């Protein structure tokens, strides 16, 4: 029914948003490892 | 002498904040599905 | 049909569960980087 | 309708593919941290 | 002398185990979708 | 003397490339949903 389709779409859009937040966490973790490498080399 | 210490806590803190934002969004996705 | 709706919901719940496992992996990776920083500083 | 079901399935398959790419990024980040540990120990 | 080595292998091993648990769940999600 | 420096840039670059491949797939997923 239209509520079931709306809820599946809304859940999947929310899930996609959650995955983007995890992707951003990954970028920050990479910056942290780069900062460890810079500290060792410097 | 060097008074500098290694400190990547701001990037690691930012990463934790984003993993936590993600957790709340996954719980909201599940709430919509259960409904 | 009801099988198609049940399968989309079950797949999305399984996908959400997979994302939570990746989120947990991220937390462990952060603990590992914190352990590298502690070892360097100590 | 059949377009709505096809689009939800296609979006969820694309989302699952995106999550696999993030999973692979995690594996590479782990290799990078292992390389920092090897460099410190060696 | 220091006989300690850096060892974050348990956290990295735990991370790998969880990325692998995630892989199996993504394959199961795809199996439900193909069906 | 040691002329070696720490360089994990290839694994970190690979990780960035994959996070970026993921970003493009998430945008494509959203495009299908909006449609
Ligand atoms: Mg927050
Ligand atoms: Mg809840
Ligand atoms: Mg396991
Ligand atoms: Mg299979
Ligand atoms: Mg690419
Ligand atoms: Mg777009």
């Amino acid at each position: 029914n239209s509520q079931a389709i709306d809820n599946l779409r809304a859940s999947l859009e929310t899930t996609n948003q959650a995955i983007e937040a995890i992707r951003q966490a990954g970028q920050e973790m990479i910056l942290a490892v780069q900062g460890v490498q810079d500290y060792i080399n410097n | 002498i060097s008074l500098e210490r290694l400190d990547v806590g701001t990037n690691l803190g930012n990463a934790i904040a984003k993993l936590e934002d993600a957790k709340e969004l996954l719980e909201s996705s599940d709430q919509i599905l259960r409904s």
